[PDB]
């Protein structure tokens, strides 16, 4: 076993030592190899040629910066591949393509602004994506096209600008999707048409204005959709016609003046919902949500109330429905 | 037995103010009340919570044939409670709870069984952009005559802070800090 370096098994435990690069090893068979909170700086040529039969690595926590191309080659066999809190900004489209049993990826707290497009083909095998807390401003079309098996992907906290229409081909299993604290304006739900077997979407805290749907379809497996924190102010009336098996819509934290009989008419098969913090206007075109609260069988977890005019401001809708004679 | 920071209103009338800053007039679901007070008037009001131009809601405290009692308004309809199986003019120190939650209220004289008042249905719970307390009744033509001890509403104690010369507070009329 190669020197501060303490073995439990084949595994490889070298955490929290002043590691400047990969040490050589006695012995080559390694399964798994530890390398957190170290001062990496670089990743060389076939630097883990020696353990090829590495089955997970984690590099996180290192001041890595430049990643020479053909770095992990060799590692036929690795399936999870830590690289969070790093100072990676640029990868060589050829860097993962070898690793073809990779099920996890983390590529999250790095400084990446842009991605090849062929930078994740051939990772059928892959599962879970972790992009978090990059400075990605726009996302390659093709990108995805050969993760076949991947059913988690996180972007969030990046700067997103908007969505390509079909930049998510070849996710169609994938199950939960983060998108929130990026940038996005406008969401139109077309551009998610790919995503077949999607039951989570993260859209909370982006600068979104408008809600609409370009094409006519049925979303049959979307059941959570979290807008919280955005500055929806409009929503297309056939929004959520394309979802009939939503169960939790939260829309916290936006500019929502009201909504339209024909929304709130799709949106039946809610268990939870959420509406607090909105500008409402109390006043008869708020019957619509009035009476639906009153039918309404499911749960929301915050008190919603009125913000406009004033005299209603911060007084529960129902009680100022009922409190100033607003309907029926 | 009276103790504590008090201000004398005497004949001709006085007034103690509070103003709110313009963009903090706070907004609450309920009140919490209590003044320290003795007089022997048969009509008067002791103080009144006003909200901010342009809404009707208010909370006045006030002695009506020397019964006290308390009238507010969330903004559609006046809630009346008052102690009406005694009299508190009989120049002695008595302490007055006033309670507000929501539509609910409550009041107690000091030492007496407490009043609860419980409205019907559902009503408006919240009291709007309040801007000032007006501590006399002057404005309103029925001034009080005598001493006002440990004046508390919300967390805020208005009489000390009248004594520490607080640059929102203005003091005008007949008033004297004994
Ligand atoms: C204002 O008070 C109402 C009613 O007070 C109730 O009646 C009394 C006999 C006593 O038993 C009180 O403790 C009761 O609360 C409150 O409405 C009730 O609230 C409780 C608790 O939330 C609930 O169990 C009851 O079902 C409610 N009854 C009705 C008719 O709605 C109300 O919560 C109070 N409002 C505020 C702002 O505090
Ligand atoms: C470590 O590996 C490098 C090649 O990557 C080699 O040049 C060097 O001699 C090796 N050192 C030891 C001590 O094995
Ligand atoms: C790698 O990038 C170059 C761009 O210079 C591209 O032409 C090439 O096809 C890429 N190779 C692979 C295997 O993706
Ligand atoms: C969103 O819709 C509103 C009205 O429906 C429109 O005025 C606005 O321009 C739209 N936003 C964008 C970014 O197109
Ligand atoms: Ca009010
Ligand atoms: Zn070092």
């Amino acid at each position: 076993c190669p020197p501060k370096c303490r073995c439990e098994k084949l595994l490889f435990y070298c955490d929290s030592q002043g590691f400047h690069s990969v040490p050589n090893a006695t012995d080559k068979g390694s399964l798994g190899l530890s390398l957190r909170h170290n001062h990496i700086t670089e990743l060389e040529r076939d630097q883990f040629a020696s353990f090829s039969q590495l089955t997970w690595l984690h590099l996180d926590h290192n001041q890595i910066s430049t990643v020479k191309e053909d770095a992990f080659q060799g590692l036929y066999k690795l399936k999870e591949l830590i690289l969070s809190s790093n100072k990676i900004f640029y990868l060589p489209n050829t860097t993962f393509t070898q690793l073809i049993n990779l099920q996890n990826l983390d590529l999250s707290f790095n400084q990446l602004s842009s991605l090849h497009p062929e930078l994740f083909y051939g990772l059928r095998k892959l599962q879970t994506l972790h992009l978090r807390s990059n400075s990605l401003r726009t996302i390659p079309v093709r990108l995805f096209w050969d993760c076949r098996s991947l059913e988690f992907l996180d972007l969030s906290t990046n700067r997103l600008r908007s969505l390509a229409r079909n930049g998510f081909a070849g996710l169609i299993k994938l199950r939960e999707l983060h998108l929130e604290h990026n940038q996005l304006t406008k969401i139109n739900f077309a551009h998610f048409l790919r995503l077949s077997s999607l039951h989570t979407l993260f859209l909370q805290w982006n600068k979104i204005s408008n809600l609409t749907c370009g094409m006519e379809w049925t979303w049959g497996t979307l059941e959570k959709l979290d807008l919280t924190g955005n500055e929806i102010k409009a929503i297309d009336l056939t929004v959520f016609e394309t979802m009939p098996n939503l169960k939790i819509l939260l829309m916290d934290n936006n500019k929502l003046n009201s909504l339209d009989s024909k929304i709130l008419n799709s949106l039946r098969s809610l268990t939870t919902v959420g509406l607090s913090g909105n500008l409402w206007e109390c006043s008869a075109r708020i019957c619509a949500l009035a009476s639906w609260l009153g039918s309404f069988q499911g749960r929301w977890e915050h008190s919603i109330l009125c913000h406009s005019p004033d005299h209603t401001q911060g007084e529960d809708i129902l009680d100022a429905v009922a409190g100033f004679q607003l309907c029926w | 037995s009276h103790a504590g920071t008090t201000y004398i209103f005497s004949k001709g009338g006085g007034q103690i103010t509070y103003k709110w800053p313009p963009n903090d007039r706070p907004s609450t679901r309920a009140d919490r009340l209590a003044i320290g007070f003795s007089t022997v008037q048969k009509e008067a009001v002791l103080v009144r919570v006003d909200s901010s131009s342009g809404l009707g809601d208010y909370l006045e405290l006030h002695i009506h044939q020397g019964k006290i009692g308390v009238k507010f308004n969330v903004g559609t309809d006046d809630i009346a409670i008052e102690e009406s199986n005694a009299i508190i003019n009989d120049g002695k120190y008595h302490v007055v709870r006033f309670t507000r939650s929501g539509g609910n209220a409550t009041l107690q004289v000091d030492s007496w069984p407490v009043i609860e008042r419980y409205p019907a249905g559902r009503q408006l719970t919240i009291f709007n952009s309040q801007a000032t307390i007006i501590i006399g009744g002057k404005e309103q033509g029925q001034p009080f005559q005598g001493q006002l001890s440990g004046l508390y509403y919300n967390g805020l104690k208005v009489l000390n802070m009248a004594a520490e010369n607080d640059a929102n507070i203005a003091i005008v009329g007949n008033v004297r800090l004994v």
